[PDB]
Formats: C-alpha cells, structure tokens, sequence
C-alpha cells in the first residue's frame, strides 16, 4: 500500500483550532473515500495521516484536504 | 435599530461570488468572477478567488459590522460546494458570527422578488446546470416542471464546443441565430410539464454533420428549445394559478427567450419579470439576501447543519419568511 | 487570536445578577443585587436594566458576542423577565443567545476558580438542595431534598423568631453562643433528606422556651449532619474523588467544617468557590453559556422559553470529556 | 364580560418588532391563563386584546404582559 | 404613546351607576377618561410610558373590584 | 513549516529501484527523495500548504507514470 503523514503547523494555537474546526465538517461530509484518512489536531499543528491503495488514490485525498485547509487559512488572514 | 448586514458566498458552479446586503433591500457589495477553461479545477478556482473577493468586500464594509454569514449549501458540484462551505464557517468562527445554509435555486427566486415587482410569481429557472419551474405552493417552494437529462444552458454550451465555439456558448449561439432565417427539422420533446434536450441536441449536431448551415441550426435550436420552455411554463402557470412569471438564471440574458415568454405572458393576462443583469446569473448577493431572509425570520443552524448538500431539493426547505 | 466574550444574566428567584466572562477563565464583570414571586419579578424588571447599563461601562456593548441567561429551574414570573431581557439584548446586539441551566452553572463556575475537575457537588441554595454528579454522560441528581430546601428552612425559621429575611447568616452567629443541642428529629431516607419535619420541631422548641441561640446551634447540628450523610453516601455511589459545596449556604463556616472533615476522613478533596461565585451570580451563567456555545451549541428563540422545573439530566453536555 | 384593548406605539417600526418578538415567546410560554389574550403586532404599535371574566383576572394579565414589554423597552 | 380601553358589563344599569359613582367619588387626585355608557363602564386611559399605564390600570381595577365586592 | 512523508511499497525491491531511478533521472520546496529496500521514501518540507500540494502532485505523477510502464 501507499501511506503518507502530513503535518501543518500554525503560528498560534487558536488559529490551529479555527482551521481544524472549519475543515472537520468536510472530513465527516465524505460518504465514499478513495483512501483512509485520520484528521486530528495536536497543539499548533494539524496532523493528516493517510493510507491508500495506490499513488493516484493518495493524490486525490491530499489535493482535497490541502485545498480545504488552504481555503481556511487564506480566509483567516486578510 | 440599525439593519442587520449579511455576507453571502456563492460557489456552486464555475462562478465564484461574494455579496453583502442589509436587512433592507440595499446591496452594499456584489462581485462575481468566472472561470475560463472539470470539477476538481473549478474547486481550485474557488479556493483562489474567494479570499481575493473577500478583501474587496471588507474594504467596502468593515468586517466587524458583518452580523451574518450565508453560503450556497447546494445543490451543486461536490468539491466546489466544500470550498464554499469551509470558507463560510471559517469566517463564522473568526468573526464569531452566526452562519446560514442557503439553497441556491431559491436564492435566484428571492433576489428577483427583491429587484422586481414579483410578489408570488411562477419562476422559470434557466441556468447552465438547471432547468426548472418553481412556484410557492402549499407552504413550500415546489418544482412543478423540470428538465429530464441536461439543462438547456448546458445544451447550448455542449453544442457550442462541438462546433468550435467559445465556452460560454449561450450568447454566441444567440448572435449566430439572427443571421440564420431557416428552420431545421428538429425533435420537439415535451412531456407534461417536463422537457428533454438530449434528443434535441444530438439531432442538432447531426444536422451540423449533415452540412446544413450553422446559422440556420442556431436559429432552429433556439426556436425549438425556447418554445418547449414557453409551453411548460404556460402549463405550470395554469396549474398553479399564479399571476406573475419570473425568468432567472444565466440564459435569461437571451433576448429571444425573453421575447417568447413575455409574449406568452401578455396573452394570459399575467406579468413578466426579469431581474437586473447582475442578479440573473450566479452571485453572492442573492445568497446573502436569502440567508438574511431565513435568519431574520428565526432560523439558526449550528456547524453540524452546514455540511454540503449536492442534491438539495427545493421542497426540502422550510419557508418561514412568506406570510 | 481574541477570545469570545459572553454576557450572562442571572434572574432566578430573588437575586438579580449580571456577569461578563471571556472564553478563558477571566471574569470581566460580575454584580448581584438583593417574599412574593410576583413582586420579585418586578424587582428584576427594574434592576436588570441598571446592571446591564453598568456592565456596558466596563465592557463595550459592541464587544459582546454571546448572551446567556438562567433558563431555569426557578420561579415562574422571575424567569420570564430574565428570558425576555436576555433575548431583547440578543435581538438588539444582533448576537446569539443561549439557555443555561441554573444548577449546573453553580457546578461549572465551581470547577473553575478551584482545582475541582470531576467533583461530586453539593448544591445548597435558598430554593435548592441537591447532590449532583456527572455520571454516565449526563449531570445527574443522585440525592435531593423532599419538601423544602435547607436554605429555605433556615429562612422560614428566622422569620419565625422575628429575624431579618436573609436569615442564614444571623442563625450562624447565634449558633456560636448557644453551645447545647436540643432534641430534634433526624430525618434521612436513603439518599434523600427532609427538612419540613425538622423545621416544625425546631419552632416547637422555640415556643417551649429554649434559647434561640441554643436552637440555632441544634438546628445546624442536625441539618448539616443530614446533608453531610447523603453527600458521603452519594460519594460512594459515584466513585468520585472530589466534593464541592455550592449555593448561598456555602458561606456557612460550620457546614464547610463538617464536609472537609468528612472528606479528610474518606481521603477525598473538598472545594468551595470564592464567596462571589457561591451564591447566585451572573458570572456563572455567562461561563456555562459560553461553555456550551464554544463547544458548538446554537439555539433559536423558540428554544429559549422558560423552564421552571428544569431537570439536571435534561441538558446535553457537549463541554466535558 | 370584561374586555380590554391596549396599544403601545413606538418611535420606529424596527423597535416595535424587536420588543414584540422578545415578549412573543412568553406569550406562548403560558399554559394556564387568568384571561384570554390576543398579542399581535400592527406596524409601529403592539396590540393587546384581552377578554376576562372579572376585573381581578384582567389585572393579573395586564401586569404580567406590561412587565415583559416594559422590561424589553428598558433594555433597548 | 400607550393607550388602553377597558369595558366592564354589569347585570343592571343601576349596578353600573353604583360602581361608577363609587369609584369616581372615593378616589380624587397620565390622562384619563372615565365614563359610564348604559349597562357598561368604559375606561379610556392615555399615558406616557408602560410603567405609568400599568400603575393607573392597577389602581382603577383595584377600585372597581372593591366596589363590586361590596354589592355582592 | 509544513512537512510531509510518503511511503510507497512495491512487490519487489528490484521494482522499487526501477521506479526510483526512473523518476530521479528523468526529472532534473525542500525535498528528500531516497530509496529504502522495497519502499520509496519521500520526505517533503515546504513553506505553505499550497506549495506542498504542488510538489506532491509532481512526484506522485511521475511515480504513477513509472509504474504504468512496468505493469500491464
Ligand atoms: N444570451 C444567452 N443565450 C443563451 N444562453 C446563455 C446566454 N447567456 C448565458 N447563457 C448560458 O447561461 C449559463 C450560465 O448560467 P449561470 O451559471 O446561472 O450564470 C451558461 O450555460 C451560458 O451558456
Ligand atoms: N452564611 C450563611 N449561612 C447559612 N445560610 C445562608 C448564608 N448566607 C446565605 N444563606 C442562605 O442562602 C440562601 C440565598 O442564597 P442563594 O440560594 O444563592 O440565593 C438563603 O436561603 C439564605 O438564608
Ligand atoms: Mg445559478
Ligand atoms: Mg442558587
């Protein structure tokens, strides 16, 4: 299989919570997933533990989750 | 004593939109950006455009005086709706203000009733991805007649990129249609109050392969499609006993469609309304208004009620703002 | 970034209270103002606007993000004034509103400002007498009073021997000089207590001619022992490691003495909140409303109707795990 | 037997709705009434159509509602 | 503006007169109009604020109640 | 900053070498791309999430292309 572990650290602990909480509901809004994902928050960083079947399956979920996180962060600033 | 100000987020289709309206009919801010060519790529476009539009919105109105945050919850594309939703509650958590999930199709109707003389109209929703006849009957907004297969807006786009025309093919087909002046034999498909454009489209491009002039086909494709639209509107109008008819969606920009429907309306002694050009297509202003409409009349939803609804049905809402 | 600021409104029974706390433990504002339920409601209607005005001088009204109020349990007409005032602000300030349980607010303000984490709380109020612990995913009443509350029992006895209406403190003072207990009924049934039987006999001893100071001493001995007993039993039923004393009667030094003695004997901790947070106050309502909303609870206006007989297990705890 | 009509006008229409909505939920929070009450909002004024059996029944209901309305106004 | 109109019907026209005269004369000091029309007593009150209106209504409804309580 | 670690197991260690060498040699944020046995390790460290997503997309695209040649 193909596994990945992504970590995204934030300036403040409060900022980490805001992004995490916003994205969290999209993490539960997935009925059918292309790969198994664990979306957790540890301190000032958001942990993203993904385990997939193939490389193409991993790319789809990483693109999706990092998109949501990108959208969340870009909003808090400015 | 001051009016409540809502921030609207439109991100279901190709168009990213941000709007700011007050409790009254005043629209403080409204701007929409399109995407010139895929659901994955469209979602990425929203993720890039939304932060940029909000900067411009926060320059017109300071972020502290925003009391409500509304977003298009659906129906629409999966990945596109998620970006909109995520951005919506990201703001909601930051500004510490309430959030409201808004149905896209009703937002089109309600922004028309605000900017037109429509009170209780029968609305014809004609979008790039939608073709429905919606009226408020029996305490809910209901679809009395709608399209099978694809939408006419989609039908015009799909035909355009077939004959090597620019992606927003709708307007371009209309221009070519005037020069045609010869009707092509095409299938007239209407079932009750429902229509189908799949049969009409395939035969239209087959006539293109046959060698019949493109100007004639564009003329013919419009005449057939809009007549079928006019018919199901007329049937639904009589079925619902409304006194007004509204035309919303991007295809409302079509001069011929307006002509055909307005003529039908003048015949049955009813009024015909079309919103301003800015409010016909997808926009953030209409989402802000409907979110404001629901919340001011007493609808609160928590974050767990803000998950995306890709197939949001019109009758799944509860209209609490209609007397 | 910045913390969320909530405005709390306490208007259960006789005490009017307004509080302002942040997302953190910081308390920005807290003030309380001191029978007929109909007249008490009128008192709230007059006092609440003054305190809220006074509160807006410390913290700008624009910086209020949440409005919490004591939804119950409590007196009918009093709870209505609090609620109406609460959502009046909610509509005015255009901010969310949260209905807060009174009894739990006493406990949660207790876990704050003390080292209490998961205690067994002894609620001793003018209208309440309960033993509440957080067990099986809900706040539950394991033992409570039949008839009236002990806080009420001291008041009813005080105004009987011609003492001021807030009789609690005055009985405690007189209790010191007495120093001989009079034969009174010790009424405890299972995990429940009854003070109605204790009261009638206490006033019988007053008519008999025994010194009121002596009676006050004896009334305290019996009442506080009965309270101490069901607390110890409940402690075993819940297997907790802490014991909390909340309510207006928590100001009683003798009651504190008995319970800390009981706790030191059973190897458990004993906590009592600061004097300002023991009795009814607007600060505790602000915190619990903040507690619920911060963990993701929103309620509309139709969920903010008064609940005169609000049960402790009727809440849904989203703030503890 | 005993009827009453109370009207409370406000400076602006916006204030009238705010007071009205706050009181409204207390108007629906009453299981047992001392008198039949109609609590509606007409423009900038709040209408109170009360019908009671005796004077004492009307007095109880007026005090209750006017307390709520007063409390609402006193906050704004 | 706060306005009020209270009507109290009585069994006989004489009963209305007795109550009307009893309340009017035994209580002499917001704008008030206190008249008797047939078998019913009308009370038109106009005050500045709600608290002032509540106070005067409480006073009059107390007096009218007291008047009837004597007859019965 | 923002960090990521991807591991891809292959049927044989020899297959891993073929893919590893194929991507490394035909394609010339901070990246660590090494080969450990039958697995290919990818340690990526970027400035922001968008930067990490771009480089991850690139490598996973190349690895995908390499495997597609081997498999039939
Ligand atoms: N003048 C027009 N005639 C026909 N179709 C149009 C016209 N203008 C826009 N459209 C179509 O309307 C759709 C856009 O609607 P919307 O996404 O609701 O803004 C696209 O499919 C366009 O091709
Ligand atoms: N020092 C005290 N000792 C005993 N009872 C008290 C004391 N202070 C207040 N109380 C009682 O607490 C009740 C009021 O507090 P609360 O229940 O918080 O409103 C009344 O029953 C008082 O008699
Ligand atoms: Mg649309
Ligand atoms: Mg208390």
């Amino acid at each position: 299989r193909v596994q990945a572990k992504i970590e995204i650290e934030f300036p403040s602990e409060d900022v980490a919570k805001v992004v995490y909480e916003a994205v969290l509901y999209e993490h539960l809004s997935v009925p059918y997933r292309r790969s198994e994902i664990d979306f957790k928050l540890e301190g000032k960083k958001i942990i993203l533990d993904i385990k997939a079947t193939d490389s193409s399956a991993l790319r789809g979920t990483v693109n999706s989750y990092l998109r949501w996180i990108k959208a969340a962060i870009d909003v808090i600033e400015v | 004593m001051d009016p409540m100000i809502c921030l609207g987020l439109e991100g279901t289709a190709e168009k990213t939109g941000v709007g700011i309206v007050t409790s009254d009919g005043e629209v403080l801010f409204n701007k929409t950006i399109m995407y010139k060519p895929n659901p994955r790529e469209a979602a990425d476009h929203h993720a890039e455009t939304f932060p940029k539009l909000i900067k411009e919105a926060f320059e017109v109105v300071d972020k502290n005086e925003i009391d409500l945050i509304a977003f298009s919850q659906g129906p629409g594309l999966g990945p596109s709706l998620r970006v909109t939703a995520t951005v919506a509650r990201t703001l909601s958590l930051t500004l510490k203000k309430p959030i409201i999930g808004v149905n896209h199709c009703i937002a089109h109707i309600e922004i028309g009733k605000l900017t037109t003389e429509a009170e209780d109209p029968l609305t014809l929703y004609v979008s790039g991805g939608n073709t429905q006849v919606i009226a408020y009957v029996s305490k809910k907004y209901r679809v009395f007649g709608e399209t099978l297969d694809i939408a006419v807006g989609n039908c015009l786009d799909q035909f355009a990129r077939y004959v090597n025309l620019p992606h927003p093919g709708g307007p371009y087909i209309e221009e070519l249609a005037r020069k045609g002046k010869k009707l092509v034999d095409l299938p007239y498909t209407v079932k009750g109050m429902d229509i189908a454009f799949s049969g009409l489209l395939t035969a239209a491009m087959r006539a293109y392969d046959a060698g019949e002039r493109l100007e004639d086909i564009c003329y013919s494709l419009q005449e057939y499609a809009f007549s079928m639209l006019t018919e199901i509107t007329e049937r639904a109008l009589a079925h619902t006993n409304k006194g007004e008819v509204m035309l919303v969606g991007g295809v409302a920009a079509n001069n011929r469609l307006r002509e055909m429907l307005k003529a039908m309306c003048e015949g049955q002694n009813v009024d015909f309304y079309v919103p301003p050009k800015e409010f016909c297509g997808d926009n953030g202003a209409m989402i802000a208004w409907l979110g404001l409409l629901m919340h001011k009349n007493g609808r609160w939803m928590s974050l767990d009620e803000t998950k995306i609804i890709p197939n949001y049905r019109t009758d799944m809402v509860e209209v609490n703002w209609i007397k």
